[PDB]
Order: structure tokens, then sequence, then C-alpha cells
């Protein structure tokens, strides 16, 4: 009786989601570390297409972080 | 009421060119119209256009 | 396919005459032979006036029958062994035979009854794209105008860049086939960045086209912009020397040679089909714009003048403005006690107001038309 | 009917489950014209799909 109310939130999400007119001007911008317990219904062609990840960053990047708090 | 401007038509005349008109009765239409005139001018023009030059070479 | 050139070539034949009897009648019949055509012998036969050897359209109907009859036969096949994007297959190649046998009515039914099948979108698309085709070889018009929408929708819906380029050259060749150039400019002169649709014609001949087009109906600055300036002319408008040395010249003030190869293009085009009568309006118009583009820069200027620079005597010259300044399609006037012309600019009111006039009584017109047939 | 709860009349459609979980699968709708490089697997998929429903007489 809690999870009943998330799922529809996630078909709410789901209807509005892909219910636009491809000319609806409006992007989803969705931030997740576990990028791993969503339901693949969220990762599809049209709901959420571009898939970016964030590395822990290494040498160079790390130089532009210094460089950039320092 | 169609055979009523049959009728109508029939009063008005017979006749001899609309009925040869008739007879021959098509195509298209394009798209808009005015004024055709004559032809072969362009050219001709040229073809005097050198001439004209050709006189004016003459000249 | 069928092939345009057939078509094209006939219309040669056609021409003013000319007979000749030449190149293009047995290459027409040649490709009757390796055709087996026949819905034209009896077409043309009865159009050019000359038909003979009644055995070869008997030999030719005798094939024909012989694969429509195996088509057929596969069809039925296929019937017990469907076989769904087969059997609208087998299809398009029956009503695709009629267009080798070029019979219009027949591809037509056998295309439509296609598509309650080919459900795909190559086949409902690409296949209509051949229905209009016929149009395009027969000469027709509505017969595309309403395909076109349908292909329209269809792309609209979903597919890809790639279809709706072949489209524009489709559409565009055909406003060049009416007056309507203006539409074909956009159209055709967008067309050179792509052009798989060799179908129709080559290259150089498209690129003849666009240019032609482009020079009519687009302004100085956007003709040096999308014309002069055509990476994919350069290459290619160095291929040809003809329409391109017209081009040239206007846009360059070497008018007096620009008419001479303005002449010659024209000799060019009553042999096309696009243009067919149209040879006589585009030569008017290229007129025009000459002179338009000469007074633009003078408040007067003198006939000599003007005459010499394009190379004619005064009289002609003078009977030549006649044509175009009482239509209001130049702003010139002329005086000729001495020999003078000044040109009075229009206002953009005067432009509209004879356009708009015009538009309103044709839409008046065809209104109360109609009126009176819904009214009774 | 509100108060009276019995049925006023009743409105158009349902909008199906089945449908519904296919909506929210969302897998692509692809048309063959397609997938080139894909037909004897095809062939074999219309010989034990396409002709045994076709024709499950065959």
């Amino acid at each position: 009786g809690a999870d009943r109310e998330v799922q529809r939130i996630l078909l709410e999400l789901l209807n509005q989601m892909d219910g636009f007119d491809q000319n609806v001007n409006v992007k989803v911008i969705m931030a997740t570390n576990r990028a791993d317990t969503l339901d693949p219904a969220l990762l599809r062609p049209g709901r959420l297409d571009r898939k970016i990840e964030f590395p822990l960053p290494d040498r160079r990047q790390k130089r532009l972080i210094f460089s950039t708090i320092t | 009421e169609k055979k009523q401007p049959v009728d109508l038509g029939l009063l008005e005349e017979d006749d001899e060119f609309e009925e040869f008109p008739a007879e021959d009765w098509d195509a298209h239409v394009w798209e808009d119209n005015w004024d055709d005139d004559n032809v072969e001018d362009d050219f001709s023009n040229q073809l005097r256009a050198e001439l004209e030059k050709h006189g004016y070479k003459m000249e | 396919n069928p092939d345009l050139r057939i078509a094209q070539l006939r219309f040669l034949l056609s021409l003013p005459e000319h007979r000749g009897d030449a190149a293009v009648r047995d290459e027409l019949m040649a490709a009757v032979r390796d055709n087996n055509m026949a819905p034209y012998y009896e077409a043309l036969c009865k159009s050019l006036d000359w038909q003979i050897d009644v055995d070869l359209l008997n030999k030719m109907k005798k094939a024909n029958e012989d694969e429509l009859k195996r088509l057929d036969e596969e069809l039925e096949d296929a019937e017990k062994n469907l076989g769904e994007s087969e059997i609208r297959d087998a299809m398009m190649a029956k009503a695709e035979y009629l267009c080798r046998i070029g019979d219009k009515e027949g591809a037509l039914t056998a295309f439509r009854k296609t598509y309650d099948k080919t459900v795909a979108l190559g086949h409902r698309l690409d296949i209509v794209f051949y229905l209009l085709r016929i149009g395009l070889f027969y000469m027709d018009n509505d017969l595309i105008t309403r395909n076109t929408e349908k292909a329209k929708s269809l792309i609209e819906e979903g597919g890809d860049w790639d279809r709706r380029n072949r489209l524009k050259v489709y559409q565009g060749l055909y406003c060049v086939a009416i007056r309507d150039f203006k539409q074909a400019a956009e159209l055709f002169l967008d067309t050179v960045s792509t052009f798989t649709s060799y179908e129709l014609m080559d290259y150089k001949t498209f690129v003849t086209y666009t240019v032609y087009v482009s020079m009519i109906a687009l302004e100085r600055p956007d003709l040096r912009e999308k014309v002069i300036k055509g990476a994919e002319i350069l290459e290619v408008l160095h291929s040809l020397p003809a329409v391109r040395q017209y081009l040239f010249s206007l846009y360059e003030c070497r008018y007096s040679v620009f008419f001479q190869s303005l002449a010659v293009v024209e000799q060019e085009m009553k042999k096309d089909w696009l243009f067919a009568p149209h040879y006589r309006y585009y030569v008017r118009e290229m007129r025009i714009h000459a002179y338009s583009q000469l007074l633009e820069s003078y408040r007067s200027l003198t006939l000599g003048y003007m005459a010499e620079a394009f190379g004619v005597g005064v009289e002609f010259i003078d009977q030549e403005l006649s044509r175009f300044i009482a239509a209001g399609r130049l702003h010139c006037k002329i005086d000729k006690v001495n020999e003078i012309v000044e040109t009075n600019r229009p206002d953009s009111k005067n432009w509209q107001y004879q356009e708009t006039i015009k538009k309103g009584d044709l839409l008046l017109n065809r209104v109360q038309k109609l009126s009176r047939v819904i009214n009774m | 009917r509100n108060d009276s709860y019995t049925l006023h009349k009743i409105l158009p459609n349902k909008v199906d489950p089945l449908v519904s979980l296919m909506m929210v699968e969302k897998v692509p709708d692809s048309t063959y014209e397609m997938i080139g490089g894909l037909d004897k697997q095809i062939k074999e998929i219309k010989e034990v799909i396409e002709l045994p429903v076709k024709h499950p007489e065959l």
C-alpha cells in the first residue's frame, strides 16, 4: 500500500513521459548514482535516450579540478 | 431541369459550329494564363540581332 | 520503371516537325522491341499516325501474354503458400510489369490493391512514388497532386530525409512542368545537396535545370549567394558551357553577350518536355530582368547607350521595351523625340493593389460560381 | 447513477490491460523493410511462424 503509490508515480512519469508530441520543447534531466535500481521502462528510446556517465576523475581532469579549486 | 436547359440551348441555336464543337468533344490548363500572343520572336530577334548588328556590322 | 526517356523521346518526335526520321524515332522503336511494348504501339501510331508491321505488334502482345500469364501463375502458388510480404511483392512485379508494358490503369489498380497489403513504408510509399512516376510519364497532373499528398503524409509521419529529397526532385521537376518556377527554385536549388534519384535524369541535366530556374526566379544577391557560389555547381557549371555562360554574363554586367546565350538555351528548351511551350515564357521574362537590371542604377539614360550595349538597333530595342512598359512589369518610360529613357520608381502599394485585386477577383469568381450550384 | 448506484449509462472504451502492458514495455514497432542481413533467419522465422499460422493446414 506504499508501493502502489510509487508505481503509478512511475506510470504518471511514464504516461506524460511519452505523451508529448515530439514538439513539446521539454527536456527531462534525472540524476542518480545508483544507475541500477531503475526500471528499464525508464531508459527506453523516447523517455530517457542519452545516458551520460560521470567518472571519478583521473589525472588530467583532476588538474582542471585542482587548478579550478585552488 | 437538365431537359429544360437542353431545350433552352436548342432554342438559342442548334448549332452549326456548336454541333461541330460538340462532335469534337480534354487536356488540362496548367495554371494561370494570358497573354500568349505570337511566337518565333526571340531567336527571330537574335536572327535579326545578328542581322541588326550584322546590318550594324554592315554599318 | 518506367524509364522516362521513352516519353522525352516521344515528345521529341511530336515536335513542330522536324522529321526525322533521325536518332529519336528509331531510338524509341528500338526500345519498343526490347520492351515488347504495346499500348503505345496503337497509342503512338494513332498519335504520330505511322503504323506498320502488324506482325511485330502480335509478337510483342504474345510475349506479354506469356509473362502476365507467368506472374499470375506465380501469384496463384502464393495464395496457397502465403507469404504476406511475398504476395505483395509478386504484385509489385505485376503492376511493375504493367509499367514495362506501360499500361496506366493496370499498374494503377495493381499498386492500389498492393497498398491494402504493402504494410511497410518503402512499399506503401516508394510504390506510390512509382505510381506518380507514371503520372510524369503520361504528362498528366492531378493524378500526381493526389499522390504527392499521400507520400507527403507517409513522410510527415516518419520516414527519413533520403526519400524527402527524391520527393522534392519530383515535386520540383513538376513545378517546372508548369509555370510554377518559384516553388521549383528552392525545391530544386536545395536538391543539389543531395540527388540520389537518377531514376528520372542524370546529374548535369538536373544541374542545368536548377541553375536555369534559379537564374529566373532568385534575387540578385541570393543568386550570387546560392548559385553563382554553388560548391556543387562550380565543379559542374564548369562541366557545361551555355546556361552558366549566361548566368555569369548577367550577374557581372556583361549584357550584350547574355542575350546570345539566352537565345541559345531557348533553342535548347523547346526540345525538352518540362518546358514544352514554356520556352516562350522563359525568354520573355529573361528579357525583362536585364532591362530592369540595366536601368536600376539610372534615373535617365539614352537609347543608343542601351542599344549599343546590347548590340541591337534602337528601333528594335524601343519595340521590345514597348512590350513590358504598359504592363507595369517595367518601371521605365520612354521619350522617343530625344531618344531618352527615364525611370519612374514604383510604390509598394501599387504592386500589391494590382496583385490583391487580381487575386480577390479570382476567389470571387470561384465563390459565386459554385455558390449558385449549391444554391439550387 | 450516483446516489441510486445503478447504471446511469455505459461509457465508451475501457483501455485494456494487455495493451497497457505493451505500452509500458515500449518495444520498437519494427517493420521488415529495415533490417537487411536477416533473411535466412526470417525465412526460418516465416517457416516457424508465418507459414505455421497463415496455413496451419500445411
